């Protein structure tokens, strides 16, 4: 390879002989690509012209109202699609069609890389389809009508868990298949190298946006910057910016579920071991004879019981620290930004700010400058949360 | 690793090719799985090729992923895989063993502790799906220990290194997916462990088509499975198909 | 007054007595706002900061294919909420504050103007009522259950066509007993001066960044910029600034429903009379007898018999021209955007893009600079669309 | 015009208060209205404030708006409303007539032409719901030039500019909503057209109370439509129950 495939012990490439060939020609374009001027130039103006970058970075006005904490949301919710999602889907997009590949594979649990791999093939003129557990079909309807009008593929995976692992499965077997003629665009910060890698570049402005706004607006950089884990995609798009600022907290959080103890959760970073699946060796939940526990998550695009080698790494050496959150806690952080701030938050985002809300909370007094990465909007959890909101009669 | 040299011996000697069927280890239950393979082996098996289930199966088609839920359902484990392969070993001292393998379950309770296992039931060699040669070191390492043959498969799309790398780490039988001929020659002058043909074979022509083309025999890899899963309701009518289909394809390899 | 509440012989004050106050006051406070600074970097900081303006142009890549166009797309469909209506709401939102109002009432038809109002009130403090047709409540559901999830009270109107023009009756009854309290934040540029006025001014900057943005891409202004019109609030906006280009054409597109010959079209401007109603003296759909007609359209949007007066008075003069689009044209904009630009626009917007498309096909060698007002996003249309285009084979 | 002046002058010398009874046009049916009509005028009414029916009354409440709906059920139109008017005038040749539209119904073929048409049937007053003093000077005028008195409502958030001005365009009377003592003596100074009271007059003590209070009378605006709407089913019933009604508003504005 041309880039080191682990981070510390984590990483790899632990897939079928049959696509290294593959890895090894996506790794050499994306090299040459980034290296290109002319590559460069044109991934900008999508993000700029087509996409909305850069978004805004909003200060909170009452959320935080009776303590010492300010808190500024990165504002990814804004991005067309409606998530982070966007950024890096743009650039492999821009990639398959360097190295003439003519189909697009991908997977999608909340739905938001399936929207983003859609209105990415529409516009690059790519076929596409987008393999979706048939629990997330459901629970992120909205999402199943919006890549079907772009003219995306939708198929439901009902083997497993119907979620996330289970499209992951269908994804990889395809591609097994169709290498020649399709490009792999996985949706998160993990599976085998390059991808890792690739996905880190490509949602790298996060950060890099986020540091001169907060520089711009307050003149010095966070206390810390949190995001949510789910692939670790939006959380490392976040961080990488920030990795040699010493002085920033990175704080990663996942979902705990039902919590922790239950064993109905989504937290394998913390709460699980290593192992060698989804072709990386990365923390993963697994039973005691090594075979893959189903994770568990009231959000979709959490709902993986595996994570991304780099925050596995960035663990290991204390430079990151990471959380959990459970269903209930994301719940009142959704219905609290919606009726205070007037925005309405992916249920994933919702891990994130949960967690800032936490923190302000139980130290009032403590003075503390953070960053949240508002990762997506809401619109495909409405109906979702309605539901239990009703249920419980808080709406 | 010797058990398969004996038998590549002692082919040649007939001028015979392999036939290697594929079965799950306790599809569709651990007392007809041992059933199925005792006839596999009486209708002429030359060696086995055995798949201990795994939750997902990233590298399998639909008909190994029933499989995998049939044994499952069984109750089967890791653990109870081990003991059926030495009950296995126990009655048949001279076929070649191998497993198929998810690298999730070869790391689980360490590297060289799964093959200190296999080399203690009598396992001749395993084929970790999910593990390219070039991330395979630690995994080759611990079978050459345990004097156990890593087997390697050779994709459609190899290139001279490939070859190579297979030729030299491999030992016990080369995996072939179907210049198909081209392969063949290469991995000879290589030196590399007899190849099998491993792609499309369903049927005997395959069979005597892989031989007559220069492998050293031929592994089916599904369309044993196949049977297994249409007789569900037969295990009567299950073991009869069985006897007479792979009774065909060794037939088919004597050519 | 302090402004000319006429444009022509359009426009006025055609109100209840007791209401001149409420509307003499607003006006004062409007004219005091435009002056103060502190109100003007609020309201910037607002729109910058929280609802991420400027929104980008962007230049359609595909469905110019094999014609002389070039096509732009002003990106209102990326702004907080969701469509164009958020920019208003902010500076109506700071003027209530300013006057002391406590509450809001508003009327929504596409639910977006319910959304910002919704949005803003929770930003800001204040307590949200919004009436919405009960056919509305149906046919743009997603934007119901938002308008819920943020506090707001949402109140279905049974009365007559139960569309737009019934809400908006409810709306002024209910000002009419609580202006003490309660601020009415009218929807779009028309009803009642100062409305048509305040609206245009809040919503200027669409065409303001337009003209910029074309002219550091294009280096020169368009031929033409199109938008849609149900009240006139986007159209006015986009034209505001482009009004003195004399080469610039404003073309105004009103629904067509199912066709003129029908009767069952939206289509005041170019198929009313004039008449009084809702406050201002403007092209009316009526009966012989001066009953007011209902109108029809596919869109929620523009389902209104009337419009604002500024637009009755640039088509008298022919500054802008109108025209109109029928839903089965919309239909086909609407998909034709999905599959070839990846971008999904309001059913109000496609009626804006089915007309720029129509200029563009029937002479395809004419070279032509259009931009077209993408008034907003399609979320809250793709389970009506769905239902349509599957009735149809077509999905 | 001169209709109001003749009933004040007389009202006046009996020390009466003057009772003005609000009714829809055509409801619940033509035949049944014109019916009321008379009921209203045999119990007591001084004089009459009809209503023709809007599409959109966007200037009043659910009682009016049911009335409306009614009418329109029953297929009445503005032209049918000129014909039970001049078939109530033939009848009742000195009461006071006064109407209550909306501004589309009075643009609609021409500001003038109504106004005319108002004149030819016998009307005396017309009241625009929706035209404010502030646009009303072609309504105003037209109505002047033909013999018809404008009437203007005197909100509760009147200022002094908004009495004079009233007292100044106003003719018949001025249509009061409600400091109410302070608002009489305002509109006297400026000589305003005599004050009826139009907010609130649901029952007699309302009546004598507003008359206490200095107005020379008062307007049930919706009282009489409740009883129309709450006896649809007997007409018969609906008829004794008017006359009580307006009967006991009467007798309540002696004092
Ligand atoms: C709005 C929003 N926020 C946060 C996340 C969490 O993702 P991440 O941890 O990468 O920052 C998602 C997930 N979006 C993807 C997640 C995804 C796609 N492919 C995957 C493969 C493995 C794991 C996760 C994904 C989706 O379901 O559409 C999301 O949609
Ligand atoms: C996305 C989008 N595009 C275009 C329009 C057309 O509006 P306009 O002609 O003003 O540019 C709308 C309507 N939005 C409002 C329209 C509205 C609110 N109040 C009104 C009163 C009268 C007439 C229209 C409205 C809504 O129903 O939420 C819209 O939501
Ligand atoms: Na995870
Ligand atoms: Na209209």
């Amino acid at each position: 390879t041309l880039l080191n495939p682990y981070f510390g012990e984590f990483g790899g490439m632990y897939v079928p002989q049959i696509l290294m060939p593959a890895l090894n020609q996506l790794e050499e374009a994306f090299v040459r690509a980034q290296k290109d001027p002319e590559f460069q130039a044109q991934f900008a103006d999508l993000l700029k012209n087509y996409a909305g970058r850069p978004t805004a970075l909003t200060k909170c006005q009452n959320i935080t109202a009776g303590t010492r904490t300010t808190l500024y949301l990165k504002r990814e919710d804004l991005l067309h699609g409606g998530a982070h999602t966007t950024n890096q889907v743009l650039g492999q997009a821009l990639l398959a069609k360097r190295m003439g590949k003519s189909e697009i594979i991908a997977e999608t649990g909340a739905g938001q890389h399936g929207v983003a791999s859609a209105l990415a093939s529409a516009l690059l003129g790519l076929k596409c389809r987008i393999y979706m557990g048939a629990k997330d079909v459901e629970r992120q309807s909205p999402n199943v009508f919006r890549m079907r009008l772009m003219g995306a593929e939708v198929i439901p995976v009902h083997s497993g868990s119907a979620t996330l692992k289970d499209a992951c499965n269908e994804a990889l077997r395809d591609w097994s298949g169709s290498y020649e003629t399709a490009h792999y665009m996985l949706g998160t910060a993990a599976g085998p190298h390059p991808y890792p890698t690739i996905v880190r570049e490509f949602q790298r402005m996060i950060g890099e946006e986020t540091k001169a706004q907060i520089l711009d607006k307050e003149g010095r950089l966070p206390d810390a910057v949190i995001a949510c884990v789910g692939g670790g995609s939006n959380a490392i798009g976040m961080f990488a910016d920030f990795i040699n600022d010493t002085s920033v907290g990175l704080i990663g959080v996942e979902p705990g579920g039902h919590g922790i103890e239950t064993g109905e959760h989504g937290a394998p970073l913390k709460h699980g071991r290593v192992g060698i699946y989804f072709g990386m060796k990365a923390p993963m939940m697994q039973t005691a004879d090594g075979q893959i526990e189903e994770s568990y998550s009231i959000s979709a695009g959490l709902d993986f019981p595996s994570v991304g080698p780099q925050h596995a790494y960035l663990n290991s050496i204390g430079r990151a620290d990471y959380v959990s959150i459970t269903d209930d806690e994301a719940l009142e952080a959704f219905k609290t930004l919606c009726r205070h701030e007037g925005i309405i938050p992916a249920l994933e985002s919702s891990h994130a700010l949960a967690h800032a809300l936490k923190m302000m909370r139980e130290q009032p007094e403590k003075e503390q400058l953070l960053v949240v990465n508002l990762s997506g909007r809401g619109d495909k959890d409405i109906f979702t949360v309605h539901d239990i909101l009703k249920a419980r009669g808080e709406i | 690793m010797e058990r398969y040299e004996n038998l590549f011996a002692q082919l040649n000697d007939r001028r015979e090719g392999a036939f290697v069927p594929f079965v799950t280890l306790g599809d569709p239950g651990i007392e007809q799985s041992l059933k199925i393979i005792d006839t596999l082996i009486d209708a002429g098996a030359d060696a086995l090729e055995l798949g201990v289930p795994f939750s997902d199966p990233l590298a399998d088609g639909p008909t190994i992923q029933n499989a995998n839920l049939r044994a499952f359902a069984a109750g089967v484990t890791p653990a109870q895989c081990f003991e059926m392969l030495a009950l296995i070993r126990e009655k048949h001292p001279t076929i070649p063993i191998g497993l198929l393998m998810y690298a999730n379950l070869v790391f689980n309770n360490g590297i060289d502790a799964f093959y200190a296992r296999c080399e203690q039931v009598g396992v001749d060699s395993v084929l970790v799906a999910d593990v390219p040669v070039e991330e395979s070191a630690p995994f080759r390492q611990a079978a050459l220990r345990h004097n156990i043959a890593p087997i390697f498969i050779c994709p459609p799309n190899a290139d001279d290194d490939l070859l190579r790398q297979v030729a030299s780490y491999g030992r016990g039988y080369t995996y072939l997916l179907s210049p198909l001929h081209h392969l063949i020659e290469k991995l000879k002058e290589y030196h590399a462990a007899p190849a099998l043909q491993g792609f499309g074979i369903s049927s005997p022509e395959q069979v005597s088509a892989a031989v007559r083309a220069g492998a050293a025999g031929a592994i089916s890899g599904s369309a044993i499975v196949k049977i297994i899963e249409k007789n569900l309701a037969s295990p009567k009518q299950m073991l009869a198909e069985l006897r007479s289909f792979v009774s065909a394809m060794k037939a088919a390899s004597r050519a």
